[PDB]
């Protein structure tokens, strides 16, 4: 009658041990999260820098196309 | 004393570096620069989910041969 | 006689399992984002590179224009 | 029966969608496009770390209303 409680208390113990096992095994993969976030942030910031640089070169391109066109007519 | 550490890039590459525990983080980055051509001022080294300061040492972070180190960087 | 100390210790043990299961639920949520973050990184990388190209091409045309403008200012 | 799913982004944004379990992933990606304007050929969907296939169905992946779905897409 009491030994069912003693062999349940053991069942509960290896459920606690097995949870602490896996919890240590996946704090390893959980410490790549911040690494993955930083890599994504760098590629995002880099992309935005390339986009702003492209828009600036667009402004200049179209500004030069004018000067060229006028001074071609002029001469 | 004189040991081998391994730095995991997210492109899969493992960079093997011979270092001393007293080697500073800007020193590791210079070694990485010599092997991979990534400028130091553009490398971020990680260990236990934290970024490593250029001015502290491998031994200030208790970094061993088995320690899991990640390199993240810019392609600009 | 000490069946209600085993029963109450069984209870105390489940109160720990519940706390760990709860911590392992929250761990699981983080870990399933890892493949998502990998995918995010890859796409942003391809976004960056694709934008460096579009902007390099636009940087060439802008010099061609600036070279065509200075050659015809020899007149 | 017609159920409500929730597609979350890494920034913490959530897109609610009314779907039928028989709906394909292309189908769900079409809904996401009609709402936030992201071309389907540019969305990636995740469930339980798995990358979801245009061709398979929510039924196939056993997606319920309480399901944690993730969306990644291009900055372009």
């Amino acid at each position: 009658q009491l030994q069912q409680a003693e062999e349940a208390l053991v069942a509960k113990q290896e459920v606690i041990d097995k949870l602490k096992e896996e919890a240590a095994q996946h704090a390893i993969v959980m410490e790549t999260v911040p690494v993955l976030k930083a890599q994504a942030d760098i590629y995002k910031a880099d992309f935005q820098a390339e986009r702003q640089a492209r828009e600036k070169l667009a402004e200049k391109k179209e500004l030069l196309q004018e000067q060229l066109e006028q001074l071609q007519r002029e001469y | 004393g004189p040991m081998q550490i391994n730095v995991k890039t997210l492109t899969g590459t493992t960079i093997g570096l011979e270092v001393e525990p007293s080697d500073t983080i800007e020193n590791v980055k210079a070694k990485i620069q010599d092997k991979e051509g990534i400028p130091p001022d553009q490398q971020i080294l990680f260990f236990s989910g934290m970024q490593l300061e250029d001015g502290r040492t491998l031994s200030d972070y208790n970094i061993q041969k088995e320690s899991r180190l990640y390199l993240v960087f810019s392609l600009r």
